[PDB]
């Protein structure tokens, strides 16, 4: 499942290496198990060697180089519509008030 | 063994035996994509300002005819 | 040009070859790699942005005549850094380093015609006294000298050519 590896970490940006036949597209999301939390990276560039430059949608501390990262094959997607009215949401569309999950039908 | 002639024939034959293939002229491969600029490897007969055709019906303008790469927008 | 990038790799290769008493084998191995680096199809592959690991494997394959220590490590380290095009210089630097430790000098001599092999042996013994090395003369037959000889010993040169004396006289006038 996890198919790529971190090869650099410069502050907010992270470089990830993939097989050249599976390199993600230029706005896809990626996932990393940062310690115990789950960190989402958004890829900004395709460098040449199956490497990819991404921006971390979260705190970058604790990241080792060599961690496995998992290729979500779709961009960042957020809940939308009537379901999202009386509520506060994260940048990732996750609910940030202490209420339950959002009841959206569409993202 | 150590004769340079034998080595030069051995290397031409061994490289062919591996089945590497050079690029055709008038063709290349994208090797980098960022912020609207792409770097193309190969494409030796590109001309400065020439329209390059990408997958789809998109085009790019070859602006940098460097060595070892073409930079296009 | 990449003398400066080849210096570390040549020094490491040589300093390793004397820990394992195989300078002579390493030299021919690097000479083999330096020849593979020149091929027209391989030079197209080295310019291509393959992953360093697979480009190194695509380079190991065309040279099986190589130690585990030498090819499969040096070529991979140079590939990770993208330095493989430096091999023709890593060779020359290696040779030079060797000639340094072995106290040798590759003095070159240039003449309008062959020397008498008494002249040339005198030259050998005299350069070995001028310098502090075993010299290894190699001659060249260049006609523009017309008479006399040029002795080049690295950056030092001694010019006894009649053309050099003629042009110097031309500038004394």
């Amino acid at each position: 499942m996890a198919t790529g590896k971190i090869v650099q970490v410069i502050g907010a940006v992270v470089d990830v290496e993939f097989p050249q036949d599976a390199v993600p597209r230029v706005y896809d999301a990626l996932e990393v198990q940062n310690g115990n939390e789950r960190l989402v990276l958004e890829v900004q560039q395709q460098l040449g060697g199956g490497i990819v430059r991404t921006i971390a949608m979260g705190s970058s501390d604790g990241l080792r180089r060599g961690l496995d990262v998992k290729d979500l094959e779709h961009p960042i997607e957020v809940p939308v519509g009537k379901a999202t009215l009386g509520r506060i949401m994260n940048v990732l569309g996750e609910p940030v008030d202490m209420k339950g999950e959002i009841g959206e039908e569409e993202r | 063994q150590l004769n340079s002639t034998e080595i030069s024939e051995l290397i031409k034959q061994r490289i062919a035996q591996f089945n590497v293939v050079s690029e055709a002229h008038n063709e290349g491969t994208i090797v980098s994509v960022s912020d609207g600029v792409i770097r193309i490897h190969g494409l030796a007969d590109a001309m400065q300002g020439e329209m390059i055709s990408l997958p789809g019906n998109r085009y790019a303008i070859a602006l940098n005819l460097e060595r070892d790469s073409v930079g296009a927008v | 040009e990449f003398i400066t990038v080849a210096r570390p790799y040549a020094k490491a290769a040589f300093d390793f070859a004397v820990e394992h008493q195989s300078v002579e084998r390493w030299q021919d191995m690097l000479a083999f790699a330096a020849e593979v680096t020149k091929n027209e199809q391989m030079a197209e592959l080295l310019s291509g942005a393959l992953a360093p690991e697979t480009l190194a494997e695509s380079f190991i394959a065309v040279a099986g005549e190589q130690l585990d220590e030498n090819g499969q490590n040096l070529i991979r380290v140079m590939a990770e850094n993208g330095r493989l095009n430096a091999l023709p210089d890593v060779l020359e630097q290696f040779i030079h380093l060797r000639a340094v430790s072995e106290a040798t000098a590759e003095v070159d001599v240039i003449s309008a015609a062959a020397l008498s092999e008494q002249q040339l042996a005198k030259i050998s013994a005299a350069m070995e006294k001028r310098l502090s090395r075993k010299v290894k003369l190699n001659a060249k037959i260049d006609k523009s000298v017309m008479a006399g000889v040029i002795i080049r010993a690295g950056d030092m040169v001694i010019d006894g050519s009649v053309r050099g004396r003629l042009e110097r006289l031309a500038d004394v006038l």
